[PDB]
DNA sequence: ACTAATAGATTAGAGCCGTC
RNA sequence: UGACGGCUCUAAUCUAUU
């Protein structure tokens, strides 16, 4: 077990620290933006949720343990950008129209119409109205998500209305045509103080997490405004990451029909994605395999100027000869390409005999030059608490095809543990190219009528 | 319910928790008998709870007070409970055939750690 | 409970009147606090005068003079008393005594 | 005269002062606080006088429900009232009201008259007004550099929060198999074992 | 040209006479907004790249081709890029609209 | 034949506000004719034009 | 000695009774016991020096 | 023909919790 | 879907033998 050092993430004025929460709270984001225009919709009551607690976000929200839960000074103090009660294009969604829409007994059409009720209001607003909305903000009530969701279940206490399936992915996918980033909130993500959902205790959240709960809420609502909070430095140039996860497209027919949403992270600090191909087993046929690389790898030609020297394509699935051989002659010539499969295949857990806390994260157990493990989850020296409360498991990282120094490989996956622009955590337990390709894989499969270029994260 | 001063099965509110292991033999990286750690719950200490969601919920709330030591002593004691005579444990393939397997989990060495800052 | 009538003044400039005031004032019965013959000596002057003004003071009787208006120490008493006067919502909390002719 | 002395409760205003000082160090100022130095001890008292009477140019005092009526803060504030006097600098003590529970009518006499810098509603505008006030008063300062705050962050607030070269032994969940049976025998039972015998 | 003009209207500029052609104190002093050389999204369309499409003589086809060079970048940056732009400034040279005019 | 219409009409699917500019309207100072007197005399308008 | 019966601390506030480590050591010990003895009239720094 | 296979060793969904 | 964990539960498939 040689220890892999914890990586670094940059912040304002080119500085380099190690914590996303701590660095922003003290240093700030890299790019300088002035203000954020918050196009906000939702029910009339929900307006009294977002509006006041939005003012709490630039107030100092304290943490009981500044070590484990880092500081949060505000919003203008941390992000150097202004957020205020202006631009609030409150498209009042009456509960009576939702009432005749929410209680429908259908599975998809209940979500299809209810999403459409939210969609047609925001769409016209960015078409006709006079706000420069950057982060669209759709506050969704509680009863809708409790009823309208995957395998939707509705009890029979107040039955009045009668007749993918997910609310979130259908919402995001439709806006790819309209090209608007949007933030969606559910339950008491904001109104946890006075919710007392089950009983008096706020079962959703707590004051301890509130210090960095508003970190995740703010950082999710900050990156979509064209900002660049933190960017990597230890990732070298000329290296292409293709984090791809095969996603089942249908739930009823053709179980072997699937599509892959291959992310493509650049060397110039671009968390770019790419559209893969629909490959019908569990493999990308050369018809689709050639198209992926010839398109995803092509972006280096105009984004930088030349093809990357190394191409680290990531996956949770092993390859076979047909996919890999297609990946050679389609485009990559004189440029290295390596297929790395990262998965929690077999549980190898390590336990510390002397002492009580769990294994520190960053441990790599060699098995071969082309296979090892990576403890990207576990104890953190800085926050003095393990990222995973339970005993963690490593990422079985083996080089399926190609030859590369796996120790050089291992610290590179660890490098992609902090580009997690959906939460404020010290490190994410998966590479960003593989973690963020699951949601976009879920977005691009919500509908079958999208022509998506290599779109960035903020719409997903 | 103790093996070498190690409690393997105990109490949690009204649900009695039991430490359990799942063994999958692998020839990779080297011939090993890979063990997994699980917690399973019995209403009266003899019949498992026939509810996967409840068992999942109970296991999530039973490991709440379990740290690395609580996991390892329970695992090693249960594994050492399967030890045959002194330092191994045989798997019988025939009237004369046996497969001795070590009772002590493989040790690994690391040169970087934290200072245990309480 | 605010029953001590705290009277503000500057230096020994007034002190010969303020005990003359007190020996009639505490002579007649008013609980009078002064920074000369009633100040706790050997302890904080700054913390004590605030402690009586913020909590123990019932009436603020500042003396006006050419030497009891521009001094920072005296001006310190008026602002905190005024803030306490705001808390008490009584304009007549501060009663200037025009002692100097 | 470059130090910006911060007076506050030791364990309570740490969150703000750690923010404020490291912002002040981040903005380039030099700040004394009881949490910006290690190997302390005799440094407390008998050197605070030297760092205040000869090095502290501005006294940014933290006003809060915890800093109010505290032996350390009041004593340091009483010094600030005196240290303001020998030099001709009336704008040497600058209060900072942070706690919401501390009303503006419960402010101590040493800073009642002094125009405080508001932080309760928002820490950002208070930090900005801190910057403009120093620029207007020509407060001595160097170039802005947040690496000093990071250095003060990693050296002080990350001192015993790093990795150390230490040999450890970790237990796992793998039980290595010691030896195997000598021969794997394929028993050639041509139509001798039953076809559907379920050999399991 | 923008690197000259864009920050030129931040500072006040006086014309010949302010009674008939009034001056303005500047963008920050008048319009109360920040609009400077920051967030610039310089996307160079090289003259050889433009010339390789401008050299076509069929105005029924060339004029559509010239716009097609511009929009494809704009929507790409709108969708498949990270940078945010509020108002896009297509600085078409006088030669582009000299020939592609009715 | 003027690309003004097609350029802006093709962004209706994208709905991005593009301010069409020109070198002459933005580079009055460095643009000079053959005789030495520029055709567009935008100097005096550089007030309410910049407005 | 200080914890037992130090009573008051009437210090000679001379021009040279402040930089000395010994008088401060008594003062520093006095400072700790002052909170330990929860007293406020503990120190009486007699200003003798003209 | 592959009709059934009972294991290898991968492979997503996907609800459920715990609180970094 | 603020989220990151952890496991837990299902299903499918490639690879050889009734």
């Amino acid at each position: 077990l040689i220890y892999i050092e914890e990586p670094k993430i940059l912040f304002a004025h080119g500085q380099k620290c190690t914590d996303a929460r701590d660095g922003l709270a003290l240093f700030g984001p890299l790019n300088n933006l002035y203000g954020i225009k918050s196009g906000v919709i939702g029910t009339k009551q929900g307006l009294k949720i977002f509006r006041d607690y939005l003012d709490h976000i630039q107030k100092p929200i304290y943490n009981s343990n500044s070590i484990t839960r880092p500081m949060f000074p505000g919003f203008e103090a941390v992000f150097d950008c202004k957020w205020e009660s202006t631009g609030i294009t409150f498209k009042e969604v009456t509960n009576e129209d939702i009432g005749k829409f929410l209680y429908n007994s259908s599975t998809h059409k209940r979500t299809y119409d209810l999403v459409s009720l939210f969609i047609d209001k925001i769409i016209s607003a960015n078409k006709n109205e006079d706000e420069n909305v950057d982060v669209w903000f759709v506050i969704v009530p509680d009863e809708i998500y409790k009823y309208c969701r995957p395998n939707s279940v509705l009890p029979k206490e107040m039955v009045q209305t009668k007749a993918d399936a997910q609310f979130h992915d259908q919402f995001k996918a439709r806006l790819l045509k309209h090209t608007i980033p949007t933030q969606i909130f559910r339950e008491s993500t904001l109104a946890w103080r006075d919710f007392k959902n089950a009983f008096g205790l706020p079962i959703r959240d707590f004051s301890k997490i509130e210090g960095h709960l508003a970190w995740t809420i703010s950082t999710a609502a900050f990156y979509k405004a064209g900002g660049k909070p933190w960017k990597l430095s230890d990732v070298r140039n000329g290296v292409c990451y293709l984090g791809l996860v095969y996603k089942k497209v249908e739930k009823s027919k053709n179980p072997r029909n699937a599509c892959c949403a291959a992310q493509m992270f650049l060397d110039n600090g671009d968390g770019t994605v790419f559209k893969g191909e629909v490959g019908p087993q569990y493999h990308l046929e050369p018809k689709e395999a050639k198209a992926l690389l010839s398109q995803s790898l092509q972006s280096y030609k105009e984004q930088i100027g030349e093809y990357p020297k190394e191409v680290f394509i990531h996956a949770k699935t092993r390859f076979n000869h047909q996919e890999w051989d297609a990946f050679l002659e389609v485009t990559p010539k004189e440029t290295n390409l390596v297929g790395v499969t990262i998965s929690k295949t077999k549980p190898l857990k390590l336990y510390k005999t002397e002492g009580d806390y769990t294994i520190l994260r960053g441990n790599a157990y060699v098995v071969n030059e082309r296979s090892a493990f990576l403890w990207t989850v576990g104890y953190v020296p800085k926050i003095q608490t393990a990222l995973s409360m339970e005993v963690p498991n490593p990422l079985f990282i083996e080089i399926n095809k190609g030859e590369a120094d796996i120790k050089q490989v291992l610290k590179d996956i660890l490098s992609l543990t902090k580009l997690n622009y959906n939460a404020c955590i010290f490190a994410d337990g998966e590479p960003v190219t593989l973690r963020f390709a699951d949601k976009i894989g879920e977005i691009l499969t919500a509908s079958t009528d999208i022509k998506t270029p290599p779109l960035a994260f903020k719409y997903y | 319910d103790k093996f070498e001063k190690t409690m393997l099965v105990g109490k949690q509110k009204d649900k009695n928790w039991h430490f359990a292991i799942s063994g999958a033999s692998k020839l990779y990286p080297f011939p090993v008998l890979m063990i997994s750690s699980h917690i399973f719950f019995t209403a009266d200490g003899k019949k498992l709870i026939d509810s996967s969601s409840v068992q999942h919920s109970s296991r999530r709330r039973q490991g709440k007070n379990w740290w690395n030591n609580t996991w390892r002593t329970k695992l090693l004691a249960f594994i050492k409970y399967l030890s045959d005579d002194d330092t191994s444990f045989y798997l019988e393939m025939g009237s004369e055939e046996k497969v001795f397997v070590s009772n002590e989990p493989v040790k690994f060495k690391g040169n970087v750690s934290y200072n245990i800052p309480e | 409970m605010r029953n001590k009538i705290f009277i503000s003044h500057a230096t020994p400039d007034d002190n010969d009147f303020t005990r003359w005031l007190a020996l009639k004032l505490i002579g007649l019965g008013y609980e009078v606090w002064c920074d000369i013959l009633f100040l706790d000596k050997g302890v904080d002057f700054w913390s004590n005068i605030e402690k009586v003004i913020r909590e123990d003071t019932c009436k603020f009787l500042l003396v006006s003079s050419s030497y009891s208006n521009q001094r920072e120490g005296v001006l310190k008493e008026l602002a905190v008393a005024a803030k306490v006067k705001k808390q008490l919502k009584d304009d007549k909390f501060i009663i200037p005594l025009a002692i100097d002719e | 005269r470059n130090k910006i002395f911060i007076s506050h409760a030791t364990p309570d205003d740490n969150d703000f002062t750690r923010w404020l000082a490291l912002k002040l160090i981040g903005l380039g100022y030099e700040v004394w606080c009881d949490i910006l130095f290690l190997d302390k001890g005799v440094d407390f008292w008998s050197n605070i006088e030297k760092v205040i009477r000869e090095d502290t140019c501005k006294f940014l005092l933290v006003s809060s429900s915890y800093s109010n009526q505290r032996e350390g803060v009041l004593k340091e504030l009483a010094v600030a009232a005196k240290v303001k006097k020998q030099l001709k600098d009336d704008k040497f003590i600058i209060p900072l009201a942070i706690d919401e529970q501390l009303s503006y009518d419960d402010i101590n006499i040493d800073i009642v008259r002094l125009n405080a810098i508001d932080f309760k509603m928002s820490w950002a505008r208070g930090l900005k007004d801190i910057l403009e006030a120093f620029e207007k008063q020509k407060v001595p300062k160097e170039v802005a550099d947040a690496s000093k705050s990071n250095l003060l962050y990693q050296q002080i607030f990350l001192h015993d929060k790093s990795v150390i070269e230490k040999e450890e032994i970790y237990d796992s969940n793998w039980l290595s198999i010691l030896s195997f049976p000598e021969e794997l025998r394929f028993h050639e039972y041509n139509w001798m074992l039953p076809k559907r015998f379920d050999v399991r």
